[PDB]
């Protein structure tokens, strides 16, 4: 058996399910079509929750191209877009993915 | 019948996604279903055929799914010239036998 | 049950069989071994 950890904003709880993308569907954690086992969730407002914003956890927001499920992106890197010469710091077109 | 939004516009780089849906009752068993893109004063071209199979000649970052009734895809990696006019094409057996989208024309907020 | 083993409305002197004598049990016991070696998803849903 294996088991993980999450925080996820809000409404796209709904999205994590074997098949159908969204937010966090594509650039983040994605199920397989052949997923066995399921989904235990609670409201855990009592711990992950305090007053002026959390800023202690990330998320992905885009990517070069959708990943493969059952796998970890780890490797941070300035983002361009598409062919803007564009390294080092950001600026136009180039934000960080985080 | 087939239908689908009539425009639609987001951020340049990511974040779009258009969709298609129709009545299962005209609909013959949602089967082969295809996705297109139309150029202005440019011939169109293949993209999508049948829902999620993916066809030679075009990137990874096109991608399509169906659910239930409706179908749809994404692209992500957006361009200064990924403007488009998607459209999708499919089996009507009470009808004409083949229906072709609602029309779209993709605008971005780059300029 | 000697008249019916035979088909027959009169039955001889003499021995004869019949069904066996069953005795029935009562309820079920099941002890398998005492829990060990929790798996540890008490610590990972009390996580901080
Ligand atoms: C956390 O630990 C408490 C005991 O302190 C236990 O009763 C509870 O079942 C555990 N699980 C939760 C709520 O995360």
């Amino acid at each position: 058996v294996y088991a993980d950890s999450f925080v996820i904003r809000g409404d796209e709880v709904r999205q994590i399910a074997p098949g159908q993308t969204g937010n966090i569907a594509d650039y983040n954690y994605k199920l397989p079509d052949d997923f066995t086992g399921c989904v235990i969730a609670w409201n855990s407002n009592k711990l992950d929750s305090k007053v002026s914003g959390n800023y202690n956890y990330l998320y992905r927001l885009f990517r070069k191209s959708n990943l493969k499920p059952f796998e970890r992106d780890i490797s941070t890197e300035i983002y361009q877009a598409g062919n803007k010469p564009c390294n080092g710091v950001a600026g136009f077109n180039c934000y960080f993915p985080l | 019948a087939l239908t689908q939004p009539a425009s639609v516009s987001g951020s340049p780089g990511q974040s779009i996604t258009v969709s298609c849906t129709g009545t299962s009752s005209d609909l013959g068993n949602f089967q082969y279903v295809s996705w297109y893109q139309h150029h202005p004063g440019k011939a169109p071209k293949l993209l999508i055929y049948e829902v999620s199979k993916r066809p030679s000649g075009v990137s990874n970052r096109f991608s399509g799914s169906k659910s239930g009734n409706t179908a749809s895809l994404t692209i992500s990696g957006l361009q200064a010239e990924d403007e488009a006019d998607y459209y999708c094409c499919s089996y009507t057996t009470t009808t004409i036998p083949v229906a072709f989208g609602g029309g779209t024309k993709l605008t971005v907020l780059g300029q | 049950e000697t008249k019916c083993t035979l088909k027959s409305f009169t039955v001889e002197k003499g021995i004869y069989q019949t069904s066996n004598f069953r005795v029935q049990p009562t309820e079920s016991i099941v002890r398998f071994p005492n829990i060990t070696n929790l798996c540890p998803f008490d610590e990972v849903f009390n996580a901080t």
